């Protein structure tokens, strides 16, 4: 069967694949592209209006005298120029991030034990369900005790809600279903069974606040907007004091005690709070693709759909806008998720594994490390050998290295069920990748790389943590492209491959398994070329509060 | 000596221990005995080797519900702790015979942890307790088991959590006192930030123990800050002994006469009786049926007003047995004794502000908690300088059982480790003893 | 020294950049003028700028190191530290970018060199940049078709060559001039015009370049084929590797 | 004793000071210059009096650019120094005749400082030294020009600046060598958050003495991190003999027999012939014209590798008279060594990776600056542990003149206050002569 990256490098260019020799220098530069003309045209009219110039196809180099390529959204049959794929331009990558820092995980453990004892008062499934309707009234921003409020309008406010899910079969059933993530529906038998026996009879809250407050504020914004409302809903729907004693447990279980973030804060240098993308760490990016619930057959698809994922988030808004800015880093992410390139090199690499260890069944060892990282690394460059049209389409050795790697990586762990000796493999695919071209990434994309195989099994203080622990704030992957997505990838890789339900956090697993998300989880590639066509609606617009 | 100031010594049952001592043979500067806590809370650690097996055994490590599967392991720590204790114990001291302990607990399940004094010598603060044990005990946990490269990696995540991806030992099975340093709210800040719940466990809910470490911590706090510096230095040390250590038994003898049928309003007149009988404050002038009161020595009337608002809290949240009402006794000691004299209340106004979002924030829906998570470095309660904690913690020692978030629930490794040591538990025994020790080099 | 493992022709190849007593073989010659027009930093008969007084004017105190460190001329005289950028094809340019960086810091002295996919520099001080950068253009270091001076607009190295065999530029800075056969350098290395350009001789031919080139291809020398270098790599990985987790 | 080694010391000429020294005798733990050098570091600030003078007369505090008209007050603070600084030294010291100094310099512009020893054995970190000194200072200028109550928050903020308001003493006129516990990457990294232009600055741009402050400062916090505890501590001690304490004379050999004609490859080679003529390295391997290296003790190894990468930075830097080239340095000496010998290089890579991004943060638009504005705290050269930075001191201390961000630029203040103290200055000497004399002792 052909390549699976050879569909889309005939889209690109006229020449076949193999095809060493082209010409350049006659496309017209901009001229060629659609997007570009738009843009063109756009920036006239911007600097007419606004009386400053802007964009101007005629400041410093004159892009296009090579092809301006489209590209294929892996596994969709979508093709877009680069553009369409930046995250300003890209509502679908806006959401995605949103429905992330929008949201947290509350327990109702220590609130329901703060009910029993200190108010007195008996917890059923109509008392959990009668809860959960007043916070579905308060959480968008709608009052329930005092006179005289003024309130959110609830069109604006309309994604934010409460969720509910529990171990318990039978108590899950009990509460209204309109508020419940039904675990047996949402996860196939033995994934439903796993996630069930890990939150046993706890009861936890999925909270969303609304977007259009996650865009006004910042991330630390959501486990306090939460608290505040879950502690007005407390109030209101078991009949407390409106602010007695008690009222401060509510306050500090929902704030703290039994509060999951999707992020935690990050140091002074690069200072930010709760849920922002640098606090995610690689196991949580897993487990909120929600990739393996459905590709569950497939372990390379649920891998890839993670990579996916984490490249968009880490590379494109993280470091490419929150650590930095500008044009960004919009290839340097679409790397591994276009043109099947990097499904074709996991592929080949899955199916080595397959056949000479059976997946999950290597020794977990250097030994195994060395065989596949090796031997899927040489598959990947080959490849970039054998098609100039390939090496010219993912034209910058970082982003050759990330895919390389993440292949090799990835099958890796496929091999020994194991995500330590899978990120051996990717640094061990570096070094290979270095000495046979003679180069590797960007000035500075080896920092990790060389510190990386001394600290892949260190021990020590800040060197050692397993890869699902790890994450933008490790400190040795704080600060370059090329990485991130691909970690959460290899993190994801040998429990796809074992069929664990999870990577690092059951709660956090069930709580993206919700189709009243904006964004749909479940096919985050396919949801990356839907904001690329401009087919995709966002939440938290103003339209409705502004002039037609 | 700077100050002329002598007081009187007594012990926590109210027995007169050294008379006419030095103001400054309390000085944290001075004073041995406190020099030995503060460097004792830098170097302690509570280790839970229960919790690193059960956490190793499970794959549960990295934080609230957090667990790799696939990278289980059944390790016989509990079972080995004699081992691999005097392992880690090689690793971390200095020399054979330094002052390093290492002592196991509770069947082997935990070991305190004193780290040498000579590491921190030559450290800028004291994070090297908590990082110089997780690493021994990592170690020696590897080395006990021959753990394998490629699996010692989750020994770590057991013992340390998701540090460094969290700036905090996120999911550790180690405790300490203090918490990390970039959590301070300003430099300074470290002796503060210490849960009031830790300190009530340490001192196993002996009132006037609890009262004590508190304040040692507080104002010890204030030296660091440079609050208790030139012009303020006497007004820290007169509270220091004054509202935390008992000093000429007044805080004891109040609560003596108000105990059986008091409440804050018969304290304040106690109060405002004595400070006018020992000549602290004097009729300034006659309004209509009002006398206003003024004094020639502030400092001394608010360490006065300070000890008065000790007994207080002792009076109105022991007759309760629940300690909420600490946050309204702050208030309203402070809010009354002001206009029953016409004299600025305890810290000019900052302790009544510190009750005033204190309760707030003890009875609402947007912060706080319950009295016991509260300390000095905690927004809500740091803004009196070292004149307000000392009494929440009186109040958490008298709670009866009233509270969620109890010093059983928040504290339990920190009380059974830090509890042993005597000069914890029992700080106003040792802090008196040394001041008697040193009067008459001061 | 030793420099690198392995048994094939690339391996050779970069041994021999490295050792600086290999004689680079020189290809064609060029003016000390025109190589300061490439560079583009001053023009011929401009005095060096400085960045500090010379050395002798200042009043330095004693210190064993700078006493036993001879500085080279351009520091002597307070020259600016200024670069050369060259980018190599990856369709067998004869030198590649970390083969340049590890060659630069064997053989030249007061040297900072950086390494990157598709552009790879030197920054040392001016006079002794302008030597050193004669080298780098008339040995076999460069090639005018598979290699190109430039100091921005790297694009090419990754790239599809032309029906003449030249790499891509997106500025042009690189002519090929079929009625001689010989590439000219028509624009210096940060882009702009030269008023005369500079003859950079024949392109190398196929053979040639097989000869000369250090990088790796299943259509050249297959890396995975260098058994011996691949050997000491995975060691390095294995080394490191243990190390890192417990010093054995 | 827990070690067998012995090294050979020297002093920044290249003579022999001592031979057969223990090499625990160099440790953070038990030499007792390092010792006074680190507490030294946390106890010292830099006092600008002319600096607040000049903020009050224009009232620019609080910051860039910020200014509060109306507000401005004209006080002979440099004309008084002697008696403001005296003033102050009262405030400061704990009793009358211990280790305080206060120093005037610069005909009473700026005063040197050192907090008294005993204000840190009772606190938990190292702020009482700009908080004990900015209060002291603040107070004394308001006593001794009667500053008003409604003026005094002016002398506040001309000392410390924007703070609390800020987290950092933004626009203070005080400066320290370290930084606020609250910007330290982890816990236990104060001692790395100290720029490397503030350590060539104090060293007076001695290249030695700059390599050896810098590497005292790094491997002692490498202790206060545990990284030093355990199976680290020989490698550790080791790279802080050799690479910071010119050990055996290596770096000053390698440097002598290369500093004519050599490059990086050049101190390679003989770093390498060097190694295998000591027994520390030994042909393991023949390959196809190569030879395969081994090592029995991969520390030693590890630390004559990082003397030869002091030297190269050395070799390298020296020649240019420009330090910008010592991240390449850092890069290729190690890359090169590693396919030299089939041996890994310094730090087991995590130099050359440290190195990479320094690289790519100095020469880039995306963050990081010159070399000299780096530190062991800074996101991009925290990674090795302890075997980067000194190099780039080094470099720094032999840049001529290339730097825009040179120490003169961001550390004059740093450098007219720190140089004067004699440990700070030229700790290679007093470290060696403090092992010289406890070498009998380990
Ligand atoms: C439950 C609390 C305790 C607590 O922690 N917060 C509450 C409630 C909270 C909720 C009320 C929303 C709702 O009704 O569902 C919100 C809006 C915060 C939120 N979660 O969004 C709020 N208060 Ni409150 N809260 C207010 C106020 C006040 C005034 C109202 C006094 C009166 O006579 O009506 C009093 C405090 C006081 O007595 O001074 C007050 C109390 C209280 N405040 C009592 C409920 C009082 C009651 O039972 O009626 N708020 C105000 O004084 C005005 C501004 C107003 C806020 C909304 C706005 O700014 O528009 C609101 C701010
Ligand atoms: C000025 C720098 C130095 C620096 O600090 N950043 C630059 C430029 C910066 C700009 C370029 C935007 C523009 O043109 O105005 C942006 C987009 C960041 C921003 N400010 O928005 C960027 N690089 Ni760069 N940069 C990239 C890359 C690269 C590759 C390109 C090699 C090639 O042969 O084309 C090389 C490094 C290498 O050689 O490995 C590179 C260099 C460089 N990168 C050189 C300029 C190179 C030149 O003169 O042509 N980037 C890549 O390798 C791919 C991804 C790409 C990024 C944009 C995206 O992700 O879509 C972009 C990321
Ligand atoms: C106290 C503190 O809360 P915690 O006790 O840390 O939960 C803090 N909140 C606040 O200060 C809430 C301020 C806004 C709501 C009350 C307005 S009067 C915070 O979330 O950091
Ligand atoms: C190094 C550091 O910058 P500073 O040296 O502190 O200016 C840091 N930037 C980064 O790490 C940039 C990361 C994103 C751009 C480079 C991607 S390879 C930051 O802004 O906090
Ligand atoms: O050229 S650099 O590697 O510095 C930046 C690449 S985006
Ligand atoms: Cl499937
Ligand atoms: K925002
Ligand atoms: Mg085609
Ligand atoms: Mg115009
Ligand atoms: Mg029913
Ligand atoms: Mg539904
Ligand atoms: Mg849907
Ligand atoms: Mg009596
Ligand atoms: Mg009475
Ligand atoms: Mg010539
Ligand atoms: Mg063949
Ligand atoms: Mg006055
Ligand atoms: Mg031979
Ligand atoms: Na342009």
């Amino acid at each position: 069967a052909d390549k699976l990256f050879i569909n889309a490098l005939k889209k690109k260019f006229e020449e076949s694949p193999e095809e060493k020799k082209t010409t350049f220098y006659t496309l017209g530069g901009w001229k060629q592209s659609e997007r570009k003309t738009e843009f063109v045209n756009a920036g006239k009219e911007v600097a007419a209006k606004r009386g400053i110039p802007q964009y101007n196809p005629d400041i410093g180099t004159p892009l296009g005298q090579r092809v301006l390529m489209p590209y294929q959204v892996s596994t969709t049959d979508t093709y877009v120029e680069g553009d369409d794929l930046h995250f300003v331009n890209n509502a679908a990558m806006q959401q995605m991030w949103d429905d992330i820092r929008r949201t947290v995980i509350v327990g109702l453990n220590h609130a329901h034990a703060v009910i029993e004892k200190r108010l007195g008062k008996e917890v059923t499934p109509e008392t959990i369900t009668h809860y959960l309707e007043t916070v579905n009234h308060a959480m968008p921003g709608a009052a329930v005790v005092q006179e005289h409020m003024v309130e959110t309008h609830p069109a604006l406010v309309a994604d934010s809600y409460v969720k509910v899910f529990t171990g318990n079969d039978e108590i899950a059933d009990e509460i209204d279903p309109a508020f419940v993530i039904d675990i047996n529906k949402q996860f196939p038998e033995d994934q439903a069974e796993t996630l069930k026996a890990e939150v046993g009879d706890g009861i936890w809250q999925v909270v969303r606040i609304p977007t259009i407050v996650s865009r006004t504020c910042d991330g630390a914004t959501t486990s306090r907007w939460s608290a505040m409302q879950i502690g007005m809903s407390m109030i209101s729907a078991y009949k407390q004091a409106a602010g007695e004693a008690a009222t401060g447990d509510f306050a500090y279980a929902a704030k703290h005690a039994e509060v999951i973030h999707m992020g935690t804060y990050l140091p002074v240098r690069r200072a930010r709070g709760e849920n922002e993308p640098g606090g995610v760490p690689f196991g949580y990016l897993a487990d909120i693709c929600q990739s393996s619930r459905v590709n569950y057959e497939d372990p390379v698809r649920v891998s890839l759909d993670v990579v996916a994922t984490g490249a968009m988030l880490y590379d494109q808004i993280w470091l490419g806008s929150y650590m930095s800015g500008g044009v960004g880093f919009t290839q340097y992410a679409t790397a591994a998720y276009t043109d099947n390139i990097l499904d074709d090199f996991t592929y080949f690499g899955k199916e080595y594994v397959e056949d000479k260890y059976g997946l999950c069944e290597a020794p977990n060892n250097m030994d195994t490390v060395l065989d596949v990282a090796t031997e899927v690394t040489f598959y990947g460059l080959e490849q970039y050998e054998e098609y100039p049209a390939l090496l010219e389409d993912q034209f910058g050795g970082s982003q050759r290295a990330a895919v390389v790697a993440a292949a090799a990586g990835c099958s890796t762990a496929f091999a020994t069920g194991n995500a330590q000796t899978g990120l051996s493999g990717w640094y061990l695919s570096m070094y290979l990748h270095k000495e046979q071209h003679s180069r590797l990434g960007f000035y500075g994309y080896d920092l990790q790389d060389q510190c990386g195989a001394s600290n892949v099994f260190s021990i020590r203080g800040d060197e050692g943590l397993p890869l699902e622990l790890r994450g933008p704030n490790y400190p040795n992957y704080a600060m370059n492209v090329g990485h991130q997505g691909e970690y959460a990838g290899i993190s994801q890789a040998p429990h796809a491959a074992r069929g664990d339900a999870f990577v690092f956090n059951p709660l956090v697993k069930i709580a993206f398994a919700d189709d009243n998300l904006v964004f749909d989880f479940t096919n985050v590639r396919g949801e990356f070329a839907k904001g690329a066509l401009r087919e995709f609606e966002p939440a938290g617009e103003r339209a409705l509060i502004t002039p037609a | 000596a700077k100050f002329e100031d002598k007081v009187d010594l007594y012990d926590d049952r109210g027995n007169l221990v050294e008379e006419q001592v030095p103001l400054e043979a309390l000085s944290p500067l001075r004073n041995p005995a406190i020099k030995s806590i503060v460097q004792g809370i830098k170097r302690t650690v509570a280790v839970n080797l229960e919790g690193i097996e059960n956490a190793l055994k499970t794959a549960k490590v990295g934080g609230p519900a957090c667990k790799i599967m696939g990278r289980e392991l059944d390790l016989d720590i509990v079972g080995n702790a004699e081992s691999i204790a005097a392992a880690a114990k090689e690793m971390i001291q200095v020399t054979e015979d330094d002052d390093t302990n290492v002592e196991l607990l509770g069947g082997g399940k935990r070991a305190l942890v004193q780290v040498p004094s000579a590491r921190f010598d030559v450290a800028a603060e004291y994070s090297a307790a908590p990082l110089v044990t997780a690493t021994a005990f990592v170690q020696a946990i590897i080395n006990e088991f021959d753990v394998s490269m490629y699996d010692a990696n989750m020994v770590k995540a057991a013992v340390l959590g998701r540090y460094p991806q969290s700036v905090e030992y996120m999911g550790a099975n180690i405790a300490t006192m203090l918490d990390i340093p970039q959590k301070l709210e300003g430099p300074g800040y470290a002796l503060r930030n210490i849960m009031v719940n830790h300190v009530v466990a340490a001192t196993l809910k002996n009132t006037l123990q609890a009262a004590a470490l508190s304040t040692i911590l507080e104002q010890t706090a204030m030296f660091e800050m440079g609050d208790a510096v030139g012009a303020f230095e006497r007004m820290h040390l007169l509270g220091l002994a004054y509202q935390g250590m008992n000093a000429d038994n007044l805080v004891f003898d109040l609560v003596k006469a108000n105990g059986k049928e008091g409440t804050v309003g018969s304290v304040i007149a106690d109060l405002v009786e004595r400070a006018l009988e020992d000549g602290v404050i004097k009729v300034e002038k006659e309004l209509t049926d009002y006398k206003v009161y003024g004094t020639d020595d502030l400092a001394m009337w608010n360490a006065y007003a300070a000890a008065g608002l000790m007994a207080a809290t002792m009076v109105n949240q022991g007759a309760a047995r629940a300690a909420q009402g600490v946050s309204s006794t702050l208030l309203y000691y402070n809010d009354l004794i002001e206009f029953e004299t016409g004299l600025p209340s305890v810290d000019f106004g900052k302790v009544e502000g510190t009750a005033v979002g204190f309760s707030f924030f003890s009875h609402s829906i947007y912060g706080g908690g319950g009295p016991g998570i509260f300390n000095g470095n905690h927004i809500v309660t740091r803004h009196s300088k070292g004149f307000a904690i000392p009494c929440v913690a009186a109040a958490m020692a008298l709670d009866a059982g009233t509270q969620m978030f109890s010093p059983e629930a928040t504290s339990g490794l920190i009380k059974e480790v830090f509890s042993q040591v005597d000069e914890f538990r029992e700080p106003l025994k040792y802090v008196v003893e040394a001041a008697a020790e040193i009067k008459n080099e001061i | 020294a030793q420099y690198y493992p392995g048994t094939t022709k690339v391996a050779q190849n970069r041994r021999n950049f490295c050792n600086p007593e290999y004689e680079l073989e020189k290809l064609r010659e060029i003016s000390d003028e025109d190589v300061v027009k490439i560079l583009g930093h001053r023009a011929p008969g401009e005095e060096y700028p400085s960045v500090h007084p010379p050395l002798e004017e200042m009043d330095e105190p004693e210190d064993a190191i700078r006493e036993m460190v001879e500085p080279i001329d351009g520091a002597k005289a307070g020259d600016r530290v200024r670069y050369i950028q060259f980018t190599d094809s990856m369709y067998f340019a004869p030198a590649q970018p970390y083969v340049r960086s590890r060659a630069y810091l064997c053989r030249y002295r007061g040297a900072d060199a950086g390494t990157l996919s598709g552009r790879q520099i030197i920054e040392t001080r001016e006079r002794d940049l302008e030597k050193i950068s004669k080298e780098l253009l008339e040995t076999e270091f460069f090639d005018p078709a598979r290699s190109g001076v430039r100091g921005k607009s790297v694009h090419g190295h990754s790239l599809r060559l032309d029906e003449d065999g030249m790499m891509f530029d997106m500025l042009r800075r690189q002519i090929y001039n079929k009625d001689t056969g010989r590439v000219e350098m028509v624009k210096n290395q940060i882009g702009d015009e030269l008023d005369e350009p500079v003859d950079l001789g024949e392109p190398l031919d196929e053979e040639t370049l097989m000869e000369k080139t250090t990088i790796y291809r299943v259509d050249g020398e297959a890396y995975r084929d260098d058994v011996e270098a691949v050997e000491i790599m995975q060691r390095i990985h294995v080394l490191r590797s243990q190390g890192g987790f417990n010093l054995e």
